[PDB]
Formats: structure tokens, C-alpha cells, sequence
């Protein structure tokens, strides 16, 4: 029920050249409301068809503490460029794991990863409630709104965020034939399914301060032969708790129908009851203080990896292989021709 | 040559006039561009962090080397390369040039059915490209539905060199994606002589022919389960090959399986598909089918021309090998940056 108001920025709003940091699409600038002197950001989001279903799901989000407050969005000309002007609450507090990575003496507890993980939750909760699929939850986007210790964990970055269907999956049987059946083509069950995903790496990455996937590789929860106890390795997960270690094994299965769901995983005791969650110490603020370089490849790997648990529906179709054609195929083709008139005489 | 700022995926870019309209593509930092000087739409690449560990200024010189030596249709191939630094002093930064392609197979294989005809061709240009890239001595060790991309009519090309060298006795063991590698790696350290892409394709080609995963390993010793219990347990002449005694000690301990006949697995399929399946997926690495000789085979006769399968010319190791400092390889990818040559577009 969102109206894009379509009068100019600067009417309502004052434009500053400060920056907020570089965007994926252009920049983030600074911007106060005259009639509130209340500052915010500002998102170019150039205007498409992509960008107006997002912007769409965004304002759905938006009455939702541990999502980023969309205030208004604009549609003016920027450069020459019909763009859809984004207004945000300014988000302060930084990058989830960077207040992590920052931490004097007070040693990172399994209670204060469950609150951490319990308002992750209650994002995904509403945003699957609603059936919107969020497929990009990682740290990068997870941010604060200040860093005063009184601050509220935020999801961000809706670029890839997609409204699906609320159709639970029938969950494949145990008997299964030897001959492998051909696929009834489903995609829209890695839209969903992705977001527990990132849960579970997410859970995974607080509790010890790493990725499950060492290197070109993914989900697989090692520079040797090992052969057993490779899931969780004990010199930082000895002291965590049995029924948290095979939460990720659910949130982390390698089939998306099979993996847990997120009222599920609101519903799951670790998550439910979270004030009587043990309170043994951790090494994330440790772990991540030991290489602050290496961090920045998780950031990137895990992106990576995430283009596998997601479906990019903005792809093309092959067509049927009569109706392309191509410089290899023509250079057959037409080779084809060659011994029809060699034949001939 | 003359740049142009412009603020995309979190940083600056300042590439060439000669690409306008660069737009992101999403997880991938890459753009989409139009090239003005050869009236086609290409992609730019912006290496992000390209020299900030010894692993990484040296794997860019390495990396960098390889595209330089590419020059296939099946390939991707490197159209230009650049920086805007004018001198050594102020070199941070590089960029790479390629077609855009339009998807990838793993995206393909969840969005489409794909059918006989769809692999007859897209697993020829493979083996077409694999001839390639073998011939040259290399191994791409990342063969995997997520590095072939594929244009909007049928043309694909072979991606992601990050992980390649050329083939030596002893080398980098735990390499190739499990779902996508080979028996060897776990059971010989030093092993994989050129035959994981290979198996990679057999596992790509049933990836295509089917839409699941033929292996999908949960853990790192699922994928022992996975795989021998379609290609059967290693009998005594094979096992007396393994390398590690705590392997041995598994492989005897699974219930013993042989190989069972494809066509009993594989329902529908190409009696011909099943059958360059079954040579893909041979144990015994020194029997399983070369790339040359799975061009041969009578499932791309609709596809193969002998005269039309080029070679490599070898491609020499030179520095590879070598350990240097942060900035010999940053001055040894700034040689390399600046005599790379474009090809014409004949
Ligand atoms: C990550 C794929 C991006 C992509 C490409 C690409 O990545 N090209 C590319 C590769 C290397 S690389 O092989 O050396 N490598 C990955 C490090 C180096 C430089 C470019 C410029 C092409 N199409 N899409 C593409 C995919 C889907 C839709 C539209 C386009």
C-alpha cells in the first residue's frame, strides 16, 4: 500500500555531500528532514523493474524493530537517470561480527549468541510470515543502529529479496527406488530454504568465530586427511552445548526440503527459552581477533556460496537447440552442407 | 587512454570510455558493460583485495598468466586487461575483460528440464574445451554446474582458473568440490593426474541428464559412500594402490558392492549417454576416458569435426614455483598487465 511520492527531494529533504559509504549502485549520502531535523541515508536504487518489487517488500519489512526502517522512497532524476530515490534510518552500531571483533575483557557467552540469534529469528519469522525470502542474510548486513551497547541488530540489504509461495514441502519418503527418478522442476524451494541456510552459518560463525567451509568449498561443516570429528572441531567446540551442535546440522542439511524450518527454529528450546541458556565462554572474540584479513575472505566466500543455496531468476532460458545458433554451431552446420554438394559430384 | 570515475560494488571504478553503461550483476565484483571499440557487450571484473597476503599476490601473477594463454570458443578468453595506475609507484588496483554470457549451468539445471539433445552438445564443447586445457599441461581442479557459464542461445565457456597448474608428480591435495571430485584425492595425496575433471564431467553430465546430484556428500567420508556404491568397491588388485593405511581399514569395512550396469540407474537416458557415463566413472584412473578420446565417442556425432578440435601450445611454468615478496609479485603482475595484447575480432 506503499505511494511513492513523485515530487523532488530537495523539497522536503536537504541533501548533503557526505558521505555514508559506497553502495552497490551508487552512493550513500547524507540527508536530513527539515521539518524533524531528523537525519537518515539515502539510497539511489536507479529505477527498473527489479527495483520497484524490491522497494515493494522492503516497505512490507519495515514494521519490523530488527529490519532497517524504510522512511520514504522517491522517484526523481538523478544524472540524467530516472531513479527511485531511497530514504533509511541511518544505521550507526556497524557490522554484527565488527562489534564482536572489538571486545575489551567481557568473554562472548552461548546466552548472548541466543539473543543474537533469537532477533535474527524474529526477522526471518516475519519476513517468512509474510512470504517474502530474503536470500542474502549475511554479516555484512546485519547491522546496528549505534554503538551504544543499547542497540538493535538489523537486517539490510533486500537486493535479493523475492516474494514466494507458502507452499511447505511433502517431505520425500525413506523408500526410494535404486534408479534415480528425473526431477519435477520445483526452484522456488531454495527461496526459503536459503534463509535457514544462512542461520545456521551465521550460528555457526558466532559460536566459534569462523565458517564452516574452509576453502573452495561449501557447507560442508582441512589442510589433512581427516577422517572423523571434522564437524565441530574441539579446540573451540568442546564446551558447547549437544543440542546447539545439531541445531546447525539441521539449519546446515544439505537438502533444502529437508532442512528446518524457521518456525521451527523460533520454536526450538535453544531459541524459545533463551533467558535459561548456559553460559559458557566462547573464543569468536578471539578467533576473529587472530586474523582480521582472513575475515574479510568469509565475507567474500560466503557470498559466493550463498549464488549456490539461491536461484537467479534473472537468468536467460537456452531455447531448444534448432532455434539458436552460434558461431560453433554454424561452423558445423554449414561444414554439413560441404558434403551434401562433395556427394553430388 | 583516458578514465572515468564511477562508485559501484562498494568501491570506485575508473575503467576505460571505452566500456559505458557499467551495471553490477549481483554476488558473482563484476559489471556489465558495452564495449565501444568492438561493438560487443562484455563483462569487467574489479579483483577485490588482489595483493594482500603472500597466497594472494602470488595465485593473481599465476591466475593472471593462465587467461593470458586462453584462446578457445569453449574457454573464456580474455579480451582486455588494464589498471587505471599510470606507473608501478601507484599500482593497487587491475581489472579483467571477458563476454558476458548470460547464466551458468547450476542455475540452468534448477530453472530447466533439460534434454538428449541440451547434452549431446553442451558436454561436447566441454570435452572440446577440456581438450584444450589439457593440452596445454593443466589441470582446471574446479570443474563444477557453477563455472560453466552459458549464453542465451547454447554457447558455454569454462570459468574459474583460480585453482589450476601445470601437472606435476606431487601437488596440493583436498583440491576439486567433493560432489565434482574424484576418488583419488582422499585415497592418494599426490594423485589426480588429470582425471578429476574428467570424473567431474560424468558427474556434470548426470548432473544435466537428471537435474539432482549424483554424489551429493554430506560429510567428507560420504562422498566415499556416495561414489563406491555406484562404481563398486576397489577389489584387492585396486586396493593394493591406496596410499593411507586408515583408508584401507574403511574401505574394508563398508559392506563390499560391485559396479552396477547404468542403464539400470539411469532411466530414460541415452543408451549412448549411459555408456560414456560408464567410461567417466571408472575406478581405476588410469582406465577411465581421456577427453580426447571422449570427443570420439558416438554421442556428439551430430557435433564432432576432427579439424575443427584445436590443441594448446604448451605453456611453461617460469615463476610459478617460486616464493618472492609481496611486491615481486605485484611488479610480476604489472609485467604481465602491460604485455598482454588484444586479439582481433576476425
Ligand atoms: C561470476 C560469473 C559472472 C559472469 C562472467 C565472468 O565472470 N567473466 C569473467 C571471468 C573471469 S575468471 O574465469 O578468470 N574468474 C571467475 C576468476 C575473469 C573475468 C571475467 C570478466 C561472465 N558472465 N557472467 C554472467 C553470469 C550470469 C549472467 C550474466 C553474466
Amino acid at each position: 500500500g506503499l505511494q511513492i511520492k513523485k515530487n523532488a527531494i530537495i523539497d522536503d529533504y536537504k541533501v548533503t555531500s557526505q558521505v555514508l559509504g559506497l553502495g552497490i549502485n551508487g552512493k550513500v549520502l547524507q540527508i536530513f528532514n527539515k521539518r524533524t531535523q531528523e537525519k537518515f541515508a539515502l539510497k539511489m536504487l536507479q529505477d527498473c523493474p527489479k527495483a520497484r518489487r524490491e522497494v515493494e517488500l522492503h516497505w512490507r519489512a519495515s514494521q519490523c524493530p530488527h529490519i532497517v526502517r524504510i522512511v520514504d522512497v522517491y522517484e526523481n532524476l538523478y544524472a540524467g537517470r530516472k531513479c527511485l530515490l531511497i530514504v533509511m534510518e541511518c544505521l550507526d552500531g556497524g557490522e554484527l561480527f565488527s562489534r564482536i571483533q572489538d571486545r575489551g575483557d567481557q568473554a562472548f557467552t552461548e546466552r548472548e549468541a541466543s539473543e543474537i540469534m533469537k532477533s535474527i529469528g524474529e526477522a526471518i519469522q516475519y519476513l517468512h510470515s509474510i512470504n517474502i525470502a530474503h536470500r542474502d542474510v549475511k554479516p555484512e548486513n546485519l547491522l546496528y543502529t549505534s554503538k551504544r551497547p543499547n542497540a538493535i541488530l538489523k537486517l539490510t540489504d533486500f537486493g535479493f529479496a523475492k516474494e514466494t509461495t507458502s507452499h511447505n514441502s511433502l517431505t520425500t519418503p525413506c523408500y526410494t527406488p535404486y534408479y534415480v527418478a528425473p526431477e519435477v522442476l520445483g526452484p522456488e524451494k531454495y527461496d526459503k530454504s536459503c534463509d535457514m541456510w544462512s542461520l545456521g552459518v551465521i550460528m555457526y560463525i558466532l559460536l566459534c568465530g569462523y565458517p564452516p567451509f574452509y576453502s573452495n568449498h561449501g557447507l560442508a561443516i582441512k589442510t589433512r586427511i581427516r577422517m572423523g570429528q571434522y564437524e565441530f572441531p574441539n579446540p573451540e567446540w568442546s564446551e558447547v552445548s549437544e543440542e546447539v551442535k545439531m541445531l546447525i546440522r539441521n539449519l546446515l542439511k544439505t537438502e533444502p526440503t529437508q532442512r528446518m524450518t524457521i518456525t521451527e527454529f523460533m520454536n526450538h528450546p535453544w531459541i524459545m527459552q533463551s533467558t535459561k541458556v548456559p553460559q559458557t565462554p566462547l573464543h569468536t572474540s578471539r578467533v576473529l581477533k587472530e586474523d582480521k584479513e582472513r575475515w574479510e575472505d568469509v565475507k567474500e566466500e560466503m557470498t559466493s556460496a550463498l549464488a549456490t543455496m539461491r536461484v537467479d531468476y534473472e537468468q536467460i532460458k537456452i531455447k531448444k537447440i534448432e532455434d539458436a545458433s552460434n558461431p560453433l554451431l554454424l561452423k558445423r552446420r554449414k561444414k554439413a552442407r560441404a558434403l551434401e554438394a562433395a556427394a553430388l559430384a | 587512454p583516458t578514465f572515468y570515475r564511477q562508485e559501484l560494488n562498494k568501491t570506485i571504478w575508473e575503467v576505460p570510455e571505452r566500456y559505458q553503461n557499467l551495471s553490477p550483476v549481483g554476488s558473482g565484483s563484476v559489471c556489465a558493460a558495452f564495449d565501444t571499440k568492438t561493438g560487443l557487450r562484455v563483462a569487467v571484473k574489479k579483483l577485490s583485495r588482489p595483493f594482500q597476503s603472500i597466497i594472494h599476490a602470488k595465485r593473481t601473477y599465476r591466475e593472471l598468466r593462465l587467461l593470458k594463454h586462453m584462446k578457445h570458443e569453449n574457454v573464456i578468453g580474455l579480451l582486455d586487461v588494464f589498471t587505471p595506475a599510470r606507473s608501478l609507484e601507484e599500482f593497487n588496483d587491475v581489472y579483467l575483460v571477458t563476454h558476458l554470457m548470460g547464466a551458468d549451468l547450476n542455475n540452468i539445471v534448477k530453472c530447466q528440464k533439460l534434454t538428449d539433445d541440451h547434452v549431446q552438445f553442451l558436454i561436447y564443447q566441454i570435452l572440446r574445451g577440456l581438450k584444450y586445457i589439457h593440452s596445454a599441461d593443466i589441470i582446471h581442479r574446479d570443474l563444477k554446474p557453477s563455472n560453466l557459464a552459458v549464453n542465451e542461445d547454447c554457447e558455454l565457456k569454462i570459468l574459474d582458473f583460480g585453482l589450476a597448474r601445470h601437472t606435476d608428480d606431487e601437488m596440493t591435495g583436498y583440491v576439486a568440490t567433493r560432489w565434482y571430485r574424484a576418488p583419488e584425492i582422499m585415497l592418494n595425496w599426490m594423485h589426480y593426474n588429470q582425471t578429476v575433471d574428467i570424473w567431474s564431467v560424468g558427474c556434470i553430465m548426470a548432473e544435466l541428464l537428471t537435474g539432482r546430484t549424483l554424489f551429493p556428500g554430506t560429510d567428507h567420508i560420504d562422498q566415499l559412500k556416495l561414489i563406491l556404491r555406484l562404481v563398486g568397491t576397489p577389489g584387492a588388485e585396486l586396493l593394493k594402490k591406496i596410499s593411507s593405511e586408515s583408508a584401507r581399514n574403511y574401505i574394508q569395512s563398508l559392506t563390499q558392492m560391485p559396479k552396477m550396469n547404468f542403464a539400470n540407474v539411469f532411466i530414460g537416458a541415452n543408451p549412448l549417454a549411459v555408456d560414456l557415463l560408464e567410461k567417466m566413472l571408472v575406478l581405476d584412473s588410469d582406465k577411465r576416458i581421456t577427453a580426447a578420446q571422449a570427443l570420439a565417442h558416438a554421442y556428439f556425432a551430430q557435433y564432432h569435426d576432427p579439424d575443427d578440435e584445436p590443441v594448446a601450445d604448451p605453456y611453461d611454468q617460469s615463476f610459478e614455483s617460486r616464493d618472492l615478496l609481496i611486491d615481486e609479485w605485484k611488479s610480476l603482475t604489472y609485467d604481465e598487465v602491460i604485455s598482454f595484447v588484444p586479439p582481433p575480432l576476425d
